[PDB]
């Protein structure tokens, strides 16, 4: 994973996102959704999803939330006050905590001013909570700004490392982007059965055709403009959509 | 408490680089400041620099831009690189630290460096005159060395360039009277020394007195028996 | 930046006496705040890494005997022992720590003494193996002895030999406080085979007149 | 449903030592989700309601000294003190909370010790008011004393009295860690008036031979 | 923080009902789970049940259909009814709760019961042998109790059935040496105890030593002076 003071930032983009494999994986110790309850994620579409990744203590997962304070949310990673995404977290004691301590994951604890939301600060200038220049070296009332979790495998819960991923769905002003999934059912030809062909909603009997579209045309229309043929997306065969039976 | 050990490249040709690694190996570590210090042979100590677990280097302004201390927290090892070695880098190099619990919430930084744990030191010399092995002779016990109740015998190990060399008596058995004298540096450029031990004159040839010569930069190991003169 | 100056660089303090050392500063310490000036004291025996004795300026820790005692504060510091001991012959340093450039002292040689212990002398002719190689080392040993100011005169056929010998001397022994000395005379096989008597004449305060140990090349 | 088992039920841990307690489980805790196993630790002095020490498994709160320290996780838990203290003699419980049936431990007796403190002994004859009523209580007091394994032998005219006495003993004193004991001998007025010497003979490790305090009925 | 106190019916004849009320009285309450717990004398603790401010009862399945916890939010009082008492209900009964802020929007229910606030406890016994009052005698300081610098005197309070009884020294003045011993239960069925205090032997009769005997189930209050033997 990535440190807590220099988190990562992956910009998930146009694809097919299935937040159900996440939501039901039962391996996550914390799955909170803020802008939007979790079950309705696989039914919405945004412009961009960002995923931020890092590693913190066990009892610091309550500062990854909109409107908190503490050494993590103050100056390591700040979430805006109208957050939209979801926060996921799971214990990782066996991977990150070795025998004797990892001392591989750092975390800033000495800053001048709290972070703006989603702001990042990887500098390493010597602090000076005193009242005298430092020139650039340790001493009294002026210290190095980074500390290290010394993770050990024999640590009580709440001191073992947790890995955190923060998904943030954003909606700028584009034309569209990623979105939930869309299962595909079967096709019963010959029987006035309601149908939906990737957007085309209708009713009627479906029948095997003998017309030939051009290999970019989806459905056919009549004079007076009514849909009368479609192409099945999966098998790519033309089917005549004759209106239902009436009189 | 942990213990520390080093592993350098014995000698070093001039204007090369210097490679030393100090491996922490003990119980639960509690240190936060890993320092190397330096010592010329028979001269004063000198602090080189440290590294912290926050990756905060700090160096002595007499070896600046020649030293670089690294830190590998996947082997519990840290290391020191002296590039462009010179003849004045003939020293024994130690790695040392402070075994004290670390809280900046109660305590300033210069509270944690008074060098409690200590390594074992490794000799070094910006030499280059290649290497070599020792030539051994036994110096027999004699009546000119005998006086009353005791008589002395020893082993002369000479002409070697790898400074660290050791001679033991009977695989480390005799500790009484065994005295290895400081090696001497000849005009030829090679070292030489002689280690002697006294033993009751009733026991000239009686028991075993075999000097075990080991040369660690090379791989020389020879046992030589010392017996009274023919 | 900041340097300490250890003034008494050699002490011949025997058993049951006073053993004192000065180490000043070039700036001030004690960190004008709560407490706790910043010194330490290190004992170094030969062939060892240093051990520490004193944490802050006077306080010690588990492992050192309570006979080593620290004093002094501000910028003048002094460490006090317990009339010495049997194995106290060492080199001592006062490391400081105030900001970054951790500096050490200059050294000290807390010796002792003895009385009138004359050396056992012994001369060793060159081994037959070495004369094959083509060189002859002639070793002369001086065993146990207080006054190290000993003289080793090599003589070859009664000619005092100058400039083909080397000596070395051991550290003062932690048990009996004596020294031991080894002088090596180096000759070629050719030049070795040109003379008969090889002699080693040792002068020392415990000898009323010098002792000569000698052999005759080629006499079993 | 779910039961804890406190194994070390008595501790004689003196001052400056180690004070440990085990309490297992009959199921698992930690709530396989975020964090935070579910224990607490209660200190109970005699004649008090219990006070709590530890919130979750190790973490404490304002009011308890920081010398009480919690450890353990999962299903094995242990609380650690600070080499004990002056007033730590108590009974300790580990309450759980997982669903509804909140269960407690079994108890623990963190004692200490003393050395060789012999009791002050004192015998009290029955008050004149009680002899009117028609009964005689004869009290014998043993004041301050480490080893509680004391013996109180009543004797009436030198006859060892069996089966008409009762004792009780105090909790180990929070200041000087001693015990105190009161034995009461109960007789009728009629039977009281039939004998002369009432004696109370105390045996104890701090006494080289037993101490007898005695009075003579009817002697001002 | 608030404080809690109880008020039971002292004793209780067998197979009666048991009445206890625990009145909250403090600042701003923040609790949501009011529990009673039980303790036999010198035995282990036992949790009885709770009541919530949502009226959600919950009981321990060892006293089911014998317990009923009510809740009166017009006096800030809640109460516990044990009907059909038995001899194994001899215990001290506490009321306890958790002083923690309550949000189900962040937090599961079993997060709020680790019993932070605590009452004071009230003794009880499924007895019935009516009641009675104590008989008091002063145990005089004597030379058989005197030893060197100090001498002991006390008060013997005997033959009472209402277990909670108290004896103080000089209206609560002397706390040095004052030690009340555990009451003893005789074959007659009545309790008895004796409280003794040591005082310098120079001070046998000099100052005031009056034991104040109070019997709370009854209304007995008597002060008895202890003086050296005639
Ligand atoms: C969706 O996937 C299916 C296979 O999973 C693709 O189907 C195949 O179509 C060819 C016709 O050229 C058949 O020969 C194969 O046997 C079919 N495979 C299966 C498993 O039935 C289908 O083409 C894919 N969709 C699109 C739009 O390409």
């Amino acid at each position: 994973f990535a440190s807590v003071y220099a988190w990562n930032r992956k910009r998930i983009s146009n694809c097919v996102a299935d937040y159900s494999v996440l939501y039901n994986s039962a391996s996550f110790s914390t799955f909170k959704c803020y802008g939007v309850s979790p079950t309705k994620l696989n039914d919405l579409c945004f412009t961009n999803v960002y995923a931020d990744s890092f590693v913190i203590r066990g009892d610091e997962v309550r500062q990854i939330a909109p409107g908190q304070t503490g050494k993590i949310a103050d100056y390591n990673y700040k979430l805006p006050d109208d957050f939209t995404g979801c926060v996921i977290a799971w214990n990782s004691n066996n991977l990150d905590s070795k025998v004797g301590g990892n001392y591989n994951y750092l975390y800033r604890l000495f800053r001048k001013s709290n972070l703006k939301p989603f702001e990042r600060d990887i500098s390493t200038e010597i602090y000076q909570a005193g009242s005298t220049p430092c020139n650039g070296v340790e001493g009294f009332n002026c210290y190095f700004p980074l500390q290290s979790y010394g993770f050990q495998p024999t640590n009580g819960v709440g001191y073992q490392p947790y890995r955190v991923v923060v998904l943030s769905f954003e909606l700028l002003h584009a034309p569209a982007t990623v979105c939930g999934p869309k299962k595909s059912t079967n096709l019963v030809k010959n029987k006035c059965v309601n149908f939906n062909f990737n957007g085309l909603t209708g009713t009627g009997v479906l029948t095997e055709s003998n017309k030939k579209f051009l290999p970019f045309q989806q459905f056919g229309r009549d004079i007076a403009d009514t849909t009368d043929a479609v192409r099945d997306p999966q098998t790519l065969e033309i089917l005549d959509i004759t209106p239902c039976s009436f009189g | 408490q942990v213990q520390l050990q080093e592993s350098g490249p014995g000698l070093v040709k001039p204007s090369e680089t210097l490679s030393l690694t100090c491996t922490v190996s003990g119980g639960s570590i509690s240190s936060y400041y890993w320092s190397w210090i330096r010592q010329p042979p028979g001269k004063g100590l000198e602090w080189i620099g440290y590294i912290s677990y926050s990756g905060s280097t700090n160096y002595n302004p007499s070896l600046k831009s020649r030293v670089t201390i690294s830190l590998d927290t996947s082997k519990n090892q840290f290391s020191l690189k002296l590039s462009s070695v010179t003849a004045a880098d003939t020293a024994v190099y130690y790695c040392a630290s402070n075994g004290q619990y670390y809280d900046i919430l109660t305590g300033q930084p210069p509270d944690y460096w008074y060098f409690d744990l200590w390594g074992r030191g490794t000799l070094v010399t910006v030499s280059s005159a290649s290497t070599k092995g020792p030539s051994v002779f036994p110096l027999a016990p004699s009546s000119k060395s005998t006086s009353g109740g005791t008589a002395a015998l020893g082993c002369l190990v000479k002409d070697y360039f790898p400074e660290p060399v050791t001679v033991s008596w009977n695989s480390g058995a005799l500790t009484s009277g065994v005295h290895t004298f400081p090696a001497v540096l000849q005009s030829s450029g090679l070292y030489s020394l002689s280690s002697v031990v006294t033993v009751p004159s009733s026991s000239l040839g009686t028991q075993t007195y075999i000097c075990n010569v080991n040369h660690k930069p090379s791989n020389t190991k020879v046992d030589k028996k010392v017996e009274p003169k023919s | 930046d900041i340097v300490m100056t250890q003034s008494p660089d050699s002490l011949a303090v025997s058993l049951g006496e006073r053993a004192t050392i000065n180490c000043k500063s070039s700036q001030s310490v004690l960190y004008s705040s709560n407490n706790k000036n910043y010194l330490a004291w290190y004992q170094q025996k030969p062939g060892q890494p240093p051990k520490l004795l004193i944490y802050w300026a006077s306080t010690r820790e588990s492992g050192v005997p309570d006979r080593f005692s620290g004093s002094g504060s501000g910028t003048d510091f002094t460490l006090t022992i317990s009339s010495l001991q049997a194995e106290d012959v060492a080199v001592y340093y006062c490391q400081q720590y105030y900001s970054t450039p951790l500096t050490f002292g200059g050294g000290t040689k807390v010796e002792i003494k003895r009385t009138v212990a004359a050396p056992s002398v012994f001369i060793f002719p060159p081994s037959d193996e070495q004369l094959k190689s083509g060189t002859a080392s002639v070793v002369c040993l001086l065993n146990n002895f207080y006054p190290r100011e000993a003289k080793v005169q090599w003589k070859v056929d009664n000619a005092l030999q100058s400039g083909n010998s080397q000596e070395s001397v051991t550290e003062q022994d932690s048990k009996d406080s004596t020294y031991s000395l080894s002088s090596t005379l180096t000759l070629s096989k050719a030049d070795y085979e040109k003379h008969k008597v090889y002699a080693c004449e040792v002068t020392h305060q415990g000898l009323s007149s010098p002792v000569t140990k000698s052999f005759n090349r080629g006499e079993c």
